[PDB]
């Protein structure tokens, strides 16, 4: 009962798009689903992303491979 | 004492309910509100199974328009799209979740950079908004730095640049009160204390001889915030009872049917408020709504209005029929149609917001303000405000 460019589900049966199947995170139901960084900026270690230098170590991934939140923790 | 707004009338409640059913059938993305949702969940009012789908569209839309549209959500809203997932007792989560959350971060920091070493700049939204990302972020475990959370503590504290209303003090203190209960900043710790106490006093000093928080319209989100803490020393109970009775005789004068304003207050109604979003309780029963059966009267009334801008020349001054029972709105859509006359609204959550009169579009801290006759700004937008007939409805472009 759902669209050809849209997804299905199996237990709500509310359609979903598949730029989303299935991308490792549980969107349904069921389950069957170079340019010089700023100062005070921070470059991605797989790639060219940059983020805060404050965002390094604060518990959440903002890099796409992770890479600000290993090496924690240090100490001082 | 402690604030507490002891129960009203179950049919007083529904009746709110009632005004809020309607958009839970319209998932236009332009329609969408998170705040709808929350507001509905933190109540003892229900819609069934069609908050799930409601939280679906929330999901659809803000996911792939922030991630890929029309009109994508502002970071605002977003805030209010992690609320609603609190709300329905979820972490943002996975690859998606992650993103969406660094955006906001991202929103939070270059506000942060707008503001300045120095304070003196301003937000390119709002201090509103920037509180309300931070609390958003908060409810998820979600940390900023010190220096995020500093800006906020500098517009409150002693000796503070510029001057708030009670809703973006009230923003502020849930913002900080999230930060006190899950220790987040404790480099920050004992200045969040205090200002906290900061914004409890000066929404206190704030309360008007009627009983309202500033306005009618801030007084449910003053409530939810003083409703999370002790007031030691203070008299808080009095001032909320007194602010119950101000609260019950708007709601008794129909004060209350824009769906935005139902759902910050509809949580007061239910002893709830967005910082029971940290330990949200999801399955708690709630009093399923049905649609109101009520007949709508059809006026036979004409009222003239008089619409006036001063802002412009040459200035614009006219007298429109409409029915009675119009919004300003529908005054503004005849004036166009007589000719002589445009305008222009974008979407909020609140509604339509009123962007541009006769081709002039407010620019950087600016805005077209809507008053009344006598040099009374209007305590609703144009949506929402009926003019009675003889009025007359100024829209003034003012610099804030
Ligand atoms: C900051 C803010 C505040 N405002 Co103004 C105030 N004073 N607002 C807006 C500001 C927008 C610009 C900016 N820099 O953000 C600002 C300073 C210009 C202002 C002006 C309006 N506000 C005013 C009111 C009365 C509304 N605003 C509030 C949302 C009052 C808010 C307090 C509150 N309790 O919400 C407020 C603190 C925070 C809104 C917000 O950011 N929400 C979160 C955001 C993520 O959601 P959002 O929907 O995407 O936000 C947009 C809309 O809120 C829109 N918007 C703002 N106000 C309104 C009002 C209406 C009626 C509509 C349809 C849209 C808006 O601007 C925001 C985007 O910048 C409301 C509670 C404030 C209040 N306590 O009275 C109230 C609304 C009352 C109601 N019954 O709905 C005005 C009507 C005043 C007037 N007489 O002109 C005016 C709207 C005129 C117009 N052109 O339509
Ligand atoms: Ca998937
Ligand atoms: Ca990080």
């Amino acid at each position: 009962s759902c669209p050809p460019t849209k997804f299905q589900c199996r237990t709500s049966g509310l359609c979903v798009p598949l730029t989303w199947r299935c991308d490792r995170d549980l969107d349904c139901s069921d389950g069957s689903d170079r340019l010089a960084c700023l100062a005070g900026e921070l470059r991605c270690t797989l790639s060219d992303d940059c983020i805060p230098l404050t965002w390094r170590c604060d518990g959440h991934p903002d890099c796409p491979d992770s890479s600000d939140e290993l090496g924690c923790g240090t100490n001082e | 004492e402690m604030c507490e707004i002891p129960e009203m009338d179950s049919h007083l409640v529904e009746k709110l309910g009632q005004h809020l059913l309607p958009w839970m059938d319209r998932l236009s993305l332009e329609h969408l509100n998170p705040s709808i949702y929350v507001g509905l969940r933190l109540s003892s009012l229900q819609a069934g199974t069609k908050e799930d789908l409601y939280l679906h569209s929330l999901k659809l839309g803000y996911q792939q328009c922030l991630l890929g549209c029309q009109g994508k959500p502002s970071m605002g809203q977003l805030a209010l799209y992690l609320l609603a997932l609190r709300a329905n007792c979820e972490f943002v989560r996975g690859h998606k979740g992650d993103r969406l959350v660094s955006q906001l971060k991202w929103f939070l920091e270059d506000e942060k950079r707008a503001i300045g070493h120095d304070h003196k700049g301003h937000p390119h939204t709002s201090y509103y908004q920037y509180g309300l990302g931070i609390l958003a972020l908060c409810l998820h475990q979600k940390r900023v730095h010190d220096s995020v959370v500093d800006k906020l503590l500098y517009a409150v504290e002693p000796f503070h640049q510029g001057h708030h209303s009670v809703d973006t003090a009230a923003m502020a203190g849930l913002a900080f009160t999230c930060l006190k209960r899950s220790n987040f900043n404790p480099g920050r710790r004992q200045r969040i204390t205090m200002a906290i106490r900061t914004v409890q006093e000066e929404i206190l000093k704030a309360q008007t001889p009627e009983g309202h928080f500033g306005n009618v319209y801030s007084t449910p989100l003053a409530l939810q915030f003083l409703m999370t803490s002790p007031m030691r020393g203070a008299e808080l109970g009095t001032a909320c009872l007194k602010a119950r009775v101000a609260l019950l005789a708007s709601l008794q004068d129909g004060a209350f049917q824009n769906a935005l304003m139902i759902s910050q207050l509809l949580p007061v109604l239910n002893h709830k408020t967005y910082i029971d979003l940290i330990f949200p309780d999801c399955l708690a029963p709630r009093v399923m709504l049905e649609p109101a059966a009520e007949t709508i009267p059809q006026t036979q009334e004409i009222i003239s209005v008089t619409l006036q801008v001063l802002s412009l020349l040459p200035p614009y001054r006219q007298s429109i029929s409409v029915l009675a029972g119009s919004t300003v709105e529908d005054v503004l859509k005849k004036a166009h149609e007589l000719g002589g006359f445009t305008y222009e609204t974008q979407a909020s959550l609140s509604g339509p917001y009123l962007t541009s009169v006769m081709g002039k579009a407010a620019g950087e801290r600016e805005f077209w303000q809507l008053l009344r006759d006598p040099n009374t700004p209007l305590l609703q937008g144009i949506a929402d405000y009926r003019p009675k007939d003889g009025e007359t409805i100024e829209l003034r472009l003012v610099s804030w």
